[PDB]
């Protein structure tokens, strides 16, 4: 196999310490037939490196009400980050121009969706655009990660998730791969950004060339895998396409590691077409190596498997991704237990312990055996909501944190039915006791209540 | 923060919201991505309320603009 001869492609060093993304290439799989979606601010179609690999099938500008998504040019170049991600996934190879992308033989296409004002029904329809002719949509953007918001999607592109996992893709689902954050210097944590927390969402963080937690990273447990960008002065970035036909070595952010992820997993459908938007999250968390990346949160799982809430399951490894994909079994429907555990509401004050023996739905047909994604919906009230710190600990002993303290969050709205999500139980036996820990971090008289704890199971049998 | 647009959920189907476009005083735009039914209408909580008060329409909201950033 001959790898590519782009200029910028040695200047790549996260493609060939690395996302083993040789190694699918020379397995046969580039990404051919396969369509991804960059859900941004627009695509520079004409752009040398992405105009042969462009698809006007996978495009559309909702800003403007047309097919063109061309991005709108600005003195401060405003508008170029859709170019750089679409790079990431589908960069032409071989044609002496930039460097490559992860999928350098799919067709990509951008959505024109953030130049403007960004509606519930604008991300609807972004998120629901020919579902099935585009395979992968790969969305960076989210709320504010100034550390004290709470937001998520509204009906409108909640529904789009949901029609996307259901009947997009011939009934595959749509996968939609999604950046976790940049509230790093916020102490942002991302289960409160309700687009990463979501179970149809492959949230996806970032991880620096020293193989260190960047400072830009949000922790939470909603998280999958990783995927190389940028760090510190001293760290090499992401080498992608960049606006006005020319080309970038500073691609910078949470927003660098979604593209790659959608690349790598364009590679992954390349080897199996008939993936489930379940079956492919299944592959990330068993391919995903934490080998070399640093964090002090590593901890064991019920099934033995390393999980951080920096990092996931670890990193994204094209390689193994396309070799289990190819012989990979299709995973049963998804199944979903819900579990009401609360009996009256409980006074929060300093610290607040809920345990609760549970049987996953034992005897009907939402009966879990081997859980997928885990929900804890809380409605509680506090006066400070940043200084709450919530854990959710499984049976096996997977303990799980679903809040960290949000110094800058000085909100009084508590939360109002707020599913925290946690990948860290993933396989795990969903029977027996369930623990719920919230406690003030602070030395301050806090007070407030918990009113509803609905434990959500999701999975299979 | 508020713009000019409803979105309607109407079981009924297009002929539906396009009677309830022209009944009401309204401008059906068309379905919202691929929500079968779920339609976006052009003309406020009283342009809300009379939406949802129709017995053909099962849920209505007005659309404004949030912030969502670029990571
Ligand atoms: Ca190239
Ligand atoms: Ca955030
Ligand atoms: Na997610």
């Amino acid at each position: 196999y001959q790898e590519p001869t782009d200029p910028k492609f040695p200047q790549q060093w996260y493609l060939s310490r690395d996302l083993n993304v040789k190694a699918a290439w020379a397995q046969g799989y580039t990404g051919h037939g396969i369509v991804v979606s960059i859900l941004d601010d627009g695509i520079e179609k004409n752009h040398p490196d992405l105009a042969g690999n462009y698809d006007p099938g996978a495009s559309f500008d909702v800003n403007d009400q047309d097919p063109d998504p061309q991005p709108r040019y600005t003195q401060m170049n405003d508008n170029r980050h859709g170019t750089r991600c679409a790079g990431e996934v589908a960069a032409v190879a071989n044609n002496g121009v930039c460097g490559v992308g992860v999928a350098y033989n799919a067709r990509i296409g951008g959505v024109r969706m953030l130049d403007g004002e960004v509606t519930d029904a604008v991300e609807a329809r972004s998120l629901g655009l020919n579902p099935n002719h585009i395979h992968i949509y790969s969305a960076s953007w989210g709320p504010e990660d100034d550390g004290k918001t709470v937001d998520g999607p509204a009906r409108l592109a909640e529904e789009a998730f949901f029609r996307g996992v259901s009947q997009g893709r011939g009934g595959l689902g749509s996968i939609f791969v999604w950046a976790s954050g940049n509230g790093g210097r916020e102490h942002d944590s991302c289960n409160c950004d309700g687009y990463t927390n979501s179970i149809y969402t492959l949230s996806i963080s970032s991880a620096t060339q020293f193989g260190n937690v960047p400072w830009y990273s949000e922790a939470c447990s909603s998280t999958l895998a990783t995927t190389y960008s940028s760090g510190n002065q001293n760290e090499k970035q992401i080498v992608t396409t960049d606006l006005r036909q020319k080309c970038t070595e500073s691609h910078t952010g949470t927003s660098a590691s979604a593209p790659l992820a959608a690349g790598i997993i364009a590679l992954t459908l390349e080897a199996n077409k008939n993936l489930t938007w379940r079956d492919m999250q299944h592959l990330v968390v068993q391919t995903s190596k934490p080998a070399h990346l640093n964090a002090n949160d590593w901890a064991t799982n019920g099934v033995g498997r390393k999980v951080s809430h920096s990092y996931g399951y670890g990193l994204l490894d094209a390689g193994a991704m396309v070799a289990l994909a190819q012989n990979w079994t299709t995973v049963a429907p998804q199944r979903k237990c819900i579990i009401d555990i609360l009996t009256e509401p409980k006074d929060i004050g300093k610290r607040l312990e809920v345990r609760k023996t549970v049987t996953a739905c034992l005897g009907e047909p939402n009966h879990i055996t081997r859980l997928e994604h885990a929900q804890a919906r809380l409605t509680l009230s506090y006066n400070r909501r940043g200084d709450l710190a919530i854990h959710l600990v499984s049976p096996m002993g997977t303990r799980s944190t679903l809040l960290a303290a949000r110094p800058h969050d000085y909100s009084a709205d508590g939360f109002n039915d707020w599913a925290f999500m946690t990948t860290h139980s993933w396989d795990e036996d969903p029977s027996g006791e369930w623990v719920l820990e919230i406690e003030n971090t602070s030395e301050a008289n806090n007070y407030g209540t918990l009113t509803k704890f609905t434990l959500v199971l999701y999975g299979t049998a | 923060q508020f713009v000019n647009e409803w979105a309607a959920e109407i079981p009924g189907g297009p002929e539906a919201a396009s009677a309830i476009a022209e009944e009401l005083g309204y401008d059906l735009l068309g379905q919202i991505g691929s929500l079968e039914n779920h339609y976006l209408f052009k003309h406020a909580f009283h342009i809300t309320k009379r939406l949802s008060d129709d017995d053909r329409v099962i849920w209505a909201e007005q659309q404004y603009e949030k912030e969502r950033s670029k990571r």
